[PDB]
């Protein structure tokens, strides 16, 4: 418990878990009325 | 197609309207009677057999 | 990051109380605490209501870089199961009471 | 200025060429902070630095002296244009460069100088300790009356570094030469190397260099001297950058060494009428070129690894300008053809390759056909 | 009980101040150099070999210009390697010296001007 303890304030990559593995660009690479428009409906 | 470069080896990752992208990946051949050490997606370090 | 301790850790605080609070919680009958430039860790069991009335305190919570500081009329409530140190650097009083559940 | 001098003669083969600028023994002049020093008193620990260089010494170039040397070992002639003094190092120094079949004609003799002795005072400023120059040596105090002509006249390419513009006396001496050989239709060869002052700030070495710079029709800077005369940060910035999610292109993915090759439009601010070549070497590993028509990259590659106790880079970036100054003379149509162009410049690659495999900057200069053999083994045949 | 295998001290920009502006008696010979400086190791050697040869009769000590490089270019070092004699007259100027001279050339100027 903390009260038993025997710092002053006064002075890339993306996890894939199933185990983990980083995907980052070193394994992943890119191959290359009124007028309607997309929006709430309320 | 005609007009493209070619294809690197992977898995589709992300499609988008005009590009994709790859996860890179491997193929490696294997004959009947072969045997795989590993069950699906399990993790293999460099140079596991 | 950008959230503020107290926001994260539930701390509610009330600067600069009126007397009319103080005399709804009945502060004058609550116990006193004080001390001087010293470092307490402590984690809380049951919530537990402080009025500081003189001094103040920079509460750093278990693992972090920051501190919530409360001044001389602050009155705050310490959540339960909250592992904080607190450190003081001059003579700091106050006067407390611990709340179990429901109570106030 | 005013007329020539000298009888004209039908000038034999292969073309000359000048150096002009101090004679030293070894000497680099390019001298920046590395971070990965060694034992400061094992100095056999010291060529672990030869094979893992800081980016500033992959290629080092040197005095113009060295050049000349390695030009005539390249099978070229050449002349020295400068002053030592009459005492016994100035002689070695002559008999060094008559040795190695260099010009000295061209060299003058101050018999009241100590050859590469300067004079300086100390002072105390600010409590901090400076010194300033009371006497230049004879190496930086050859006079306009004391330039061969004979030399200028059939010289066809005029070589200095920026070390001259050190020197008040130097440069203005400098400028009379320029306009000498221009006259007589010399080409003008800038091989930068920066001295230790001139990295102090952007700024005013742009202004140092600027009438040199204009004067020029070749010019060589390294990579290091490039980025730092446009914008040092933005290009630090650039070689910094990595993908947050996924590389643009696959060969991103693979993590490879920076070649970034500059677009003439980030070259513009140091492009000029006159410039007929501008070359950039990232050691010998990339040769970049710039012409008013086209641009591009020659490939190169290094190898000191391959002898770890003879390596030494000191003295390559002589080899490779020399490399250059052998082919402009002899093949006149790399400047307007750029297939041309490139096959020349790996025979340049090859000359600095084998340079870094000796001590020594004047000792390892390599032959004519040393070169030519290690291009043909290094490059697949359709590249020679 | 163990000699030392190195007699050239390395010196810091603080501590050669203190060295000029105190009183001498023997010539002064200050070295600037760096461990990625080829010609430096050639440099190194012969700076021993002086020491041995000028066991009292002078002083070689030396600076690194990576971890003193501002206080080298204030001294107008052009490149390395570079020397440095300083008489102990107050009077009489210093010499600075470009590229690996000789050694001979070296006791030359300490004998003669220093």
């Amino acid at each position: 418990r903390k009260r038993n303890n025997p710092m002053n304030p006064f002075y890339h990559g993306t996890i894939r878990m199933f185990s983990l593995l980083i995907l980052s660009s070193s394994n992943c690479f890119r191959i290359g009325t009124i007028k309607n428009s997309s929006g709430p409906l309320g | 197609a005609k007009k493209e470069p070619y294809l690197k080896s992977g898995q589709v990752l992300i499609v988008q309207r005009d590009s994709v992208v790859i996860r890179s990946a491997k193929p490696y051949l294997a004959t009947p009677g072969a045997k795989v050490h590993g069950h699906y997606r399990e993790i293999l370090y460099e140079g596991d057999t | 990051m950008q959230t503020p301790l107290e926001e994260l850790y539930n701390v509610k605080v009330e600067r600069k109380v009126s007397q009319r609070r103080l005399e709804e919680l009945g502060v004058s009958r609550w116990s006193v605490w004080k001390t001087g430039k010293c470092k307490l860790p402590w984690d809380w069991q049951v919530d537990q209501l402080v009025y500081i009335e003189e001094g103040e305190v920079r509460v750093v919570p278990e693992g972090s870089k920051r501190f919530m500081q409360f001044l001389a009329g602050d009155l705050v409530r310490y959540p339960k199961w909250l592992e904080a140190d607190l450190f003081f650097n001059a003579p700091y009083s106050e006067r407390y009471c611990f709340k179990a559940y429901a109570d106030d | 200025v005013d007329y020539d001098d000298g009888i004209d003669f039908p000038y034999d083969d292969p073309p000359l060429v000048c150096c002009f600028g101090a004679v030293q023994k070894e000497f680099v002049p390019v001298v920046r902070v590395h971070d990965n020093p060694m034992h400061p008193d094992i100095y056999s620990q010291w060529k672990m630095l030869q094979w893992d260089p800081p980016e500033f010494g992959r290629a080092p170039g040197g005095p113009p002296s060295n050049v000349a040397i390695s030009h005539v070992r390249l099978g070229g002639r050449a002349a020295f244009m400068g002053k030592v003094g009459g005492d016994d190092y100035g002689e070695e120094l002559v008999l060094m460069m008559n040795k190695e079949r260099v010009q000295t004609r061209g060299v003058k003799f101050d018999e009241g100088a100590s050859t590469a002795c300067t004079r300086v005072k100390i002072k105390f400023e600010d409590g901090k300790m400076k010194a300033e120059t009371v006497k230049e040596p004879p190496e930086d105090s050859l006079l306009a009356s004391e330039l061969n002509l004979a030399v200028l006249k059939e010289a066809r390419i005029f070589h200095f570094n920026s070390e001259v513009l050190t020197s008040p006396t130097m440069e203005s001496t400098l400028f009379k030469a320029i306009q000498w050989s221009k006259k007589f239709g010399g080409l003008i060869f800038f091989d930068l190397n920066l001295p230790l002052p001139l990295w102090r700030s952007r700024n005013e070495t742009r202004k140092l260099i600027k009438k040199s710079w204009d004067e020029a029709n070749i010019i060589e800077v390294s990579q290091q001297e490039l980025e730092f005369l446009l914008d040092e940060e933005y290009y630090e910035r650039r070689r910094n950058y990595t993908p947050q999610y996924f590389a643009e292109d696959f060969e991103q993915t693979k993590n490879r060494r920076d070649y970034y090759h500059y677009t003439p439009e980030e070259i513009k601010p140091l492009w000029h009428d006159d410039l007929k070549l501008l070359v950039v070497t990232d050691g010998t590993l990339r040769l970049h070129y710039y012409t008013p028509k086209f641009d591009g990259v020659v490939v190169g590659t290094e190898d000191v690894l391959i002898t770890p106790f003879t390596c030494d880079r000191t003295g390559s970036g002589d080899a490779v300008v020399a490399g250059i100054m052998r082919k402009l003379t002899t093949c006149p149509e790399m400047f307007e053809d750029q297939d041309v162009l490139e096959r020349q410049l790996r025979f340049a690659v090859a000359a600095g390759i084998i340079s870094q495999w000796t001590i020594g900057a004047v000792r390892g200069f390599p032959t004519e056909s040393a070169t030519q053999n290690l291009k043909e083994q290094v490059y697949v045949p359709s590249m020679w | 009980f163990v000699r030392e295998d190195y007699l050239v001290r390395k010196l810091s920009a603080q501590e050669l101040q203190d060295l000029v502006k105190g009183e001498r008696k023997v010539p002064l010979i200050v070295d600037f150099y760096a461990t990625w400086c080829g010609p430096c190791i050639l440099m190194a050697q012969e700076l021993e070999m002086l020491a041995v040869e000028y066991e009292s009769n002078a002083m070689i000590v030396k600076v690194d210009t990576d971890d003193e490089y501002e206080f080298a270019r204030d001294m107008q070092v052009r490149g390395l390697p570079t020397l440095f004699f300083i008489s102990p007259d107050p009077s009489k100027d210093a010499i600075r010296t470009e590229g690996l001279i000789p050694l001979q050339m070296m006791r030359d100027i300490i004998d003669n001007d220093m």
